[PDB]
RNA sequence: AGGGGAUCGAAGAUGAUCAGAUACCGUCGUAGUCUUAACCAUAAACUAUGCCGACUAGGGAUCGGGUGGUGUUUUUUUAAUGACCCACUCGGCACCUUACGAGAAAUCAAAGUCUUUGGGUUCUGGGGGGAGUAUGGUCGCAAGGCUGAAACUUAAAGGAAUU
């Protein structure tokens, strides 16, 4: 039976879209229906930001953060826990 | 079986058939 | 595209009757929507309906009381004869006491009843009760 | 409203609504009256004229085609009619 | 409109859909090509006289165990070997 | 109904709506009688004497029922202004 | 019609608009609602403070037509009208629902809560559904103080009011209390104002 | 002992409402299979079948069966009412419960002489309830309740003499069947027949008039 | 665990709802006092209920709390229910004795009311 | 049939894992993936919902055009224009809430206005297999496309939901 309004994902009008990659094993996906995350994380890990601090050469201010968008498969971004199934009710909260 | 797999089944077959069919006719 | 005028006049009717409005815009203009409406009038399931002219088809403003049930129109035009008048009125009408078969004949567009008096048959428009 | 009147309608709805989409069909253009500066040569203009409408006597421009309303040159009076 | 022609002079286009869509019936395809005087054993008869060729035995189908008692016949006029049924207990010693 | 004689046959000859004439079903668990108190004069209703307005449940499950009690009350004379016909 | 007395006197023209009750909502605006007068350029859409008086006391007159005084019932589920109900349901007879509605008051026969009104006042009928919900299937008349962008499902008297405010809610209640108490015959004088201060019926923040 | 607890069986109790009508009339809800039986007293019970249904649990089945019971003197009143229940004489006395709790009323008429007395439908009235649909032709005198035994039972409990009837559907589902032919003798006063066209003054509920044998 | 059982949960609040000063604030002193009030079978059950009634007494001197119903709830707030502000009930006050309005607010007063004072932002 | 041929890569060659693995995983790799000229007429080519026209519960956002508001911002503070705010209108891709109404249900502003059955028109289906197979025509270089059975066999398949 029919699940969700949008079937696959997110396409009313156009009929055909240029297909993505997936990140994580390789997956040919439509662009609108692959699920996008966008990363802001910052360039160091965790904390030890004070470490670079004081072997940093000019008043440091750099901190720099690298920013990346990953596409995922619809099986990938479940088994990495990304994207989990949800009740019927819940189905329809955006 | 699959669609897939059972209509190349029966295409491999009729193929089959129509080169015997090219020996007589 | 639009093909009758009546249909979509009496289909209009209808839905206003339902929707529990008294009045509805009927707008494909028509002289069999005028008749069919003063015979509706005659027994009163209407009210009063009043023709806004403009230089094109026109509009038809019609007050309906909550007397009215459906209305629909027999498309196409049946040929019933005079015998099968009975049969018509049998499948188109919930009984036979109330219930009128609009039908136009050669003496004017009119019901069921009227007709078999006046001992005449002609297309039958449709139905009203 | 179940009980409304559509058949004597207020100016604030048909003022409103679409110029096909009112109780009678009638227009909302207007025709407007303009002048060159100095001579009065008076003619009539169209509130969509679709050209660039221009006085016999003096070859200046009135108006402006535009896809709406006509843009009328600065140098100019409108009046309606 | 349903999915049909309305019109007071659409007449054939009903007619010549009838005749083809009556075709999916089982029962009117049965009849018009006249399979029963072709294919059937009995010829469009309702009983047939033969000769009894052998005493048949065959075993039942799922959920089920008995040896039904058969036999296998010849008919006369179409020559057709046909197996048939002994219906009553203890029939098979009476035909040879 | 009635037959030959005229003696009326057929029992609970049943209500119609105020707003949109329509017979309330026994069954109609959604059609609630409305009842006004009538004042005179010194300005205080007078117990006994009722305007009693009926509406069906498919107007009040529209949400027209405020329309047209409205409506019903402006006509009979117990609201003045609260009502425009030509809306 | 009314002996003109009842007329919006301008005593109670300035109390209704000195608590913003004529303040309505932004461009959220049922069609159902037609007491709306002009937009202010923010947005907010003016009620006619006029057309709530002849619907108070139109619904005075409907609380009045009861004859025995508890079998009308105000439910209130917001926390801004909770003290409007118990003083309104204290000073002009009628059982209070103030705080919790259960489900079945109205329904379940055998319950403890269950009571069997003529009459149904409402605060916030999107936020006492359940109430209009349940007083559908027992054929019980709803009167509700309504906005602009309320629904007006299952409502057959509307109260054209300011929902999200504390002053506007206890004034309506207040004013609806002073006019059924008229109507009843013990308020005396239809002129003198009431005796209680209208901030009885309000909800302090504590 | 009743002690009825609704204000309507404190007043048909007392002797206030002597006729089922004025309730049917005024649209009073109700809840007490007493109010019921007490203003009908001539009201009869008939069950048509007794339908086992089970629910798959982690050992075994929970069989219930469900039973349907019509309740409807001859003269103009019916009622259908269907209860599951563990034991099937207790399904059948819930049904009876319900049935009576669910009592409507019928506009018997005439296909038409304007002679003697209602016998056949005033007008056409069909009833959906699912997939089934029961079509209530009305019938010249005489001809009876041509329809299905269970059906036929349900309108001859229900008072009328002679009717047509048409089905559509899945039929052999006799609880759909008879829920939908129930609806289509619910709808006969739905229909405005011309003759119910005059107004009429509305009637005060007999609850505003009888307050004072009301609660305490 | 030391979940209370809902027996001398509904027990120990009925007791706290006729008798506010007879359970005091120690749990020694009321624990006989539940034993003379209410027919306890056990020994156990009694000593858990007067713990429960005395960490009840504890918590609402505290403040009020949820089911408390002790024929002393009312009193306060009978007392506390006339507030009625002396004066400034937001009425003819908290202004120059002028109502602050707009303009299409003063459109509303001139229809039948316009006798009133106005002050159009 | 030419040009082009970097990545990926039907076949194929090896590396493994595995009882077996010419499958999933790894490394190479031809045809192909690009283009020119001529063919192939297929798809879950789906919104599984044909096209045209009329009516029917509300709400917001958005795309294109138009109208009005001394509206805001912008260049020379202030004209225009442009870009925004508010209101309205026409056509759209659509969406949120309800269910008058429909449906077996899932659900639907149509899948509604169908036993109160009729606005105009086209195509397709009559239990599941055999079978989209066999043969006969027809198109194509081929692969394959269109039309398209019968004999025989079975009492079940199938759809939506509940525990």
């Amino acid at each position: 039976p029919k699940k969700r309004a949008s079937n696959g994902r997110n396409k009313k009008g156009r009929g055909h879209v240029k297909p993505v990659r997936c990140v994580n094993c390789s997956k040919s996906i439509p662009k609108d229906k692959a699920i996008k995350r966008m990363a802001i994380r910052n360039i160091v890990e965790a904390a030890a930001v004070r470490d670079l601090s004081e072997a940093s050469v000019y008043p440091e201010y750099a901190l720099p953060k690298t920013y990346n968008k990953l596409h995922y498969c619809v099986s990938c971004a479940i088994h990495a826990r990304i994207v989990r199934v949800r009740s019927r009710e819940d189905r329809k909260n955006r | 079986m699959r669609a897939k797999w059972r209509k190349k089944r029966t295409r491999r077959l009729k193929r089959k058939r129509r080169k015997v069919r090219a020996r007589s006719k | 595209t639009r093909s009758s005028v009546l249909a979509d006049a009496l289909n209009a009717i209808n839905n206003a009757e339902k929707t529990g409005k008294r009045q509805v815009l009927i707008r494909p203009s028509s002289k069999v929507i005028i008749k069919f409406l003063q015979v509706m009038q005659k027994h009163g399931y209407i009210g009063e309906f009043e023709y806004i002219d403009d230089h094109r088809s026109g509009k038809i403003v019609v007050q309906l009381n909550g007397r009215l049930n459906k209305c629909g129109v027999i498309s196409p035009r049946f040929n019933v004869k005079i015998g099968d008048i009975e049969k018509w009125t049998a499948n188109l009408l919930p009984a036979r006491q109330f219930g009128y078969v609009i039908l136009t004949t050669s003496a004017g567009i009119m019901d069921h009843e009227e007709a078999r008096r006046k001992h005449v048959s002609g297309k039958i428009l449709g139905f009203v009760y | 409203v179940l009980v409304q009147d559509l058949l004597h309608p207020t100016a604030a709805s048909e003022a409103r609504k679409h110029k096909l989409k009112t109780l009678v069909q009638g227009p909302r253009s207007y025709f407007l009256d303009v002048k060159c500066p100095g001579c009065l040569n008076i003619t009539t203009v169209f509130s969509h004229a679709q050209t660039a409408v221009t006085c016999e006597s003096c070859s200046t421009i009135l108006c402006t085609p535009t896809g709406g309303k006509a843009k009328l040159s600065e140098g100019t009076s409108f009046r309606r009619k | 409109g349903k999915g049909k022609p309305r019109g007071l002079n659409s007449a054939r286009k009903l007619r010549v859909h009838r005749r083809n869509n009556r075709w999916a019936e089982n029962n009117y395809k049965k009849r018009l090509l006249g399979t029963a005087f072709k294919s059937s054993p009995f010829g469009g008869s309702s009983h047939a006289k033969g000769i009894v060729l052998e005493k048949l035995g065959i075993e039942s189908k799922q959920p089920n165990s008995a040896i039904r008692k058969c036999v296998r016949v010849q008919l006369i006029k179409n020559g057709k070997k046909v197996t048939a049924f002994v219906p009553n207990d203890g029939c098979l010693n009476f035909v040879d | 109904m009635e037959n030959d004689k005229g003696q009326l046959v057929e029992l609970y000859v049943p209500r119609k709506c105020s707003a949109t004439n329509r017979i309330i079903k026994a069954d109609d668990h959604a059609s609630v009688q409305i009842n006004v108190a009538k004042v005179d004069e010194e300005g205080r209703a007078i117990p006994g004497e009722y305007v009693t307005y009926a509406l069906s449940g498919y107007v009040r499950s529209r949400g027209e029922s405020d329309d047209s009690l409205n409506r019903l009350a402006q006509n009979d004379g117990l609201l003045k202004n609260v009502w425009s016909y030509s809306r | 019609s009314l002996p003109a007395t009842f007329d919006l006197t301008p005593e109670d023209a300035q109390l209704l608009l000195a608590a913003n009750t004529h303040l309505g909502a932004r461009n959220v605006q049922v069609h159902q609602e037609p007491y709306v007068f002009n937009a202010r350029p923010d947005g907010v859409h003016v009620i006619n403070v006029g057309k709530t008086w002849e619907k108070l006391v139109l619904a005075a007159r409907i609380i009045a037509a009861i004859p025995n005084p508890e079998d009308v019932v105000a439910i209130s589920s917001r926390t801004f009208g909770q003290r409007a109900v118990l003083k309104f349901a204290a000073h002009t007879g009628a059982t209070p629902i103030a705080g919790r509605f259960t489900p079945g008051s109205f329904t379940n026969y055998i319950t403890r809560s269950f009571k069997e009104p003529r009459l149904v006042i409402v605060t916030d009928p999107r936020s006492d559904a359940q109430a209009i919900k349940e007083a559908s299937y027992v054929n019980i008349p709803v009167i509700a103080l309504t906005d602009l962008d309320s629904p007006s499902e299952f409502v057959d008297v509307a109260i054209p009011c300011n929902n999200r405010g504390k002053h506007s809610i206890g004034l309506i209640w207040y004013l609806l209390a002073r006019e059924v108490l008229r109507l009843r015959g013990a308020l005396v004088d239809r002129t003198q104002p009431w005796s209680i201060m209208p901030d009885l019926y309000f909800y302090r923040d504590p | 002992g009743w002690v009825p607890v609704t204000k309507l069986g404190r007043l048909v109790k007392a002797g206030k409402i002597t006729t089922i009508e004025e309730i049917f009339l005024h649209s009073l809800p109700v809840k007490e299979f007493q109010i019921i039986d007490t203003l009908l007293p001539g009201l009869q019970d008939e069950v048509m079948n007794i339908k086992p249904v089970q629910k798959q649990t982690r050992a075994g089945q929970r069989t219930r069966f469900k039973a349907v019971v019509v309740v409807g003197d001859s003269n103009g009143h019916v009622g259908l009412g269907i209860k599951t229940a563990k034991e099937v004489a207790g399904a059948i006395r819930a049904g009876i419960i319900i049935a009576k709790l669910s009592v409507i009323p019928i506009r018997r008429g005439y296909w038409g002489t304007n002679l003697g007395q209602p016998h056949s439908l005033a007008t056409k009235t069909t009833g959906k309830c699912g997939s089934v649909t029961v079509r209530l032709i009305p019938a010249p005198r005489g001809s009876g309740i041509v329809a299905s035994p269970a059906v036929k039972k349900l309108l001859q409990l229900a008072g009328v003499e002679d009717v047509y009837t048409q089905s559509n559907g899945k039929t052999r589902t006799l609880e759909n069947t008879l829920k939908a032919a129930f609806v289509a003798i619910g709808n006969t006063y739905g229909f405005l027949t011309p003759n119910l066209w005059a107004e009429q003054p509305l009637p005060v509920s007999p609850l505003d008039i009888y307050s004072d044998e009301a609660s305490a | 665990g030391r979940v209370r059982t809902k027996t001398v949960k509904r027990a120990s609040k009925a007791l706290i709802e006729r008798y506010y000063p007879k359970l005091t604030l120690d749990f020694q002193t009321n624990k006989r006092l539940c034993d003379e009030i209410a027919t306890i079978q056990s020994k156990r059950l009694r000593n858990k209920i007067a713990g429960y009634t005395t960490h009840l007494m504890k918590r609402i001197q505290k403040g009020p709390v949820r089911g408390i119903s002790f024929k002393l709830q009312e009193e306060e707030r009978e007392r506390k229910d006339q507030y009625v502000p002396e004066v400034s009930a937001l009425d003819l006050s908290r202004s120059n004795g002028v109502l602050n309005v707009d303009n299409q607010t003063s459109d509303l007063v001139k229809s039948l009311g316009l006798k009133l004072p106005l002050s159009v932002i």
